[PDB]
């Protein structure tokens, strides 16, 4: 028995139940910002404002700027990120999420600007293929812990094929201090920085930027953003 | 989303 675990196969007893329990968990969550953020709705603006600053460097600076035609919000829920981060920056946004009721609520939550959400894909990321040469930005936030290592590596590889020229993938998510930790309540994992780095490398992706989110509640996991292509 | 550390 090792000092700690470092991959999902060490903490997930039954992959089918890992996914089915997670789907059941999200079906029971209110379709609200505080539901998306597990009781942390009060820090949504802190999150979004840092994400905007992080992303704007790729859209506004450099000789090979990331485009603003189309973004994909992965694990989008009701569209908290689509509303305040993506729709103001991209002409069109697509959303993908496993929970249909969140995509339904999105149509109300997003309001008039939600008319620029094109596709509402109801699908688990582990079964989702983003269209080749389709997105300038693929935003993956607070959902990677719901995929096994093999599914996450393969999903990221499919995302890479989906990027337009100069496009990027952004992962923004919880990072454990060490190892891989199972949350048996929502049926998710939290991985350390080295594990995530290994998975990113295995998908064929290169790291463009890495940033720890400042100003978050003291008691929560650290949150990191990775820009990849 | 955000989660209290284990
Ligand atoms: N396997 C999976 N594939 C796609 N979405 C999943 C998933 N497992 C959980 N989800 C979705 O992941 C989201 C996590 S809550 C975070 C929502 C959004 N990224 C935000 O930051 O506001 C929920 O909307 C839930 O339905």
């Amino acid at each position: 028995v090792p000092r700690g675990s470092h991959m999902t196969s060490e903490v997930i007893e039954d992959e089918k139940q890992f996914y089915s329990k997670a789907k059941t968990y999200w079906k029971q969550i209110p379709p609200t910002v505080d539901g998306m953020l597990g009781g942390y709705g009060h820090i949504s603006s802190i999150d979004i404002n840092s994400s905007r600053k992080f992303l704007q460097r790729f859209l506004r600076e450099g000789p090979n700027k990331t485009g603003t035609s189309c973004a994909l919000d992965c694990g989008a829920g009701i569209g908290r990120i689509t509303k305040r981060l993506l729709l103001p920056l991209f002409r069109e946004v697509d959303m993908v999420d496993i929970t249909e009721d969140f995509l339904v609520q999105a149509k109300t939550y997003l309001g008039e600007e939600g008319k620029r959400v094109r596709n509402y894909f109801c699908c688990g990321l582990q079964d989702f293929t983003p269209e080749p040469d389709s997105y300038d930005v693929i935003w993956i936030q607070w959902v990677i812990g719901h995929l096994t290592d093999q599914h996450l590596a393969e999903f990221l590889r499919r995302c890479k094929g989906s990027l337009r020229p100069n496009g990027i993938i952004v992962i923004k998510d919880n990072m454990a201090q060490e190892g891989v930790i199972l949350d048996d309540v929502d049926s998710s994992v939290c991985r350390d920085l080295d594990v995530v780095r290994r998975i990113i490398c295995s998908a064929g992706l290169s790291l463009l930027a890495e940033e720890r989110q400042e100003n978050l509640p003291d008691e929560i996991y650290h949150v990191y953003s990775f820009a990849l292509r | 989303g955000p989660r209290r550390r284990s």
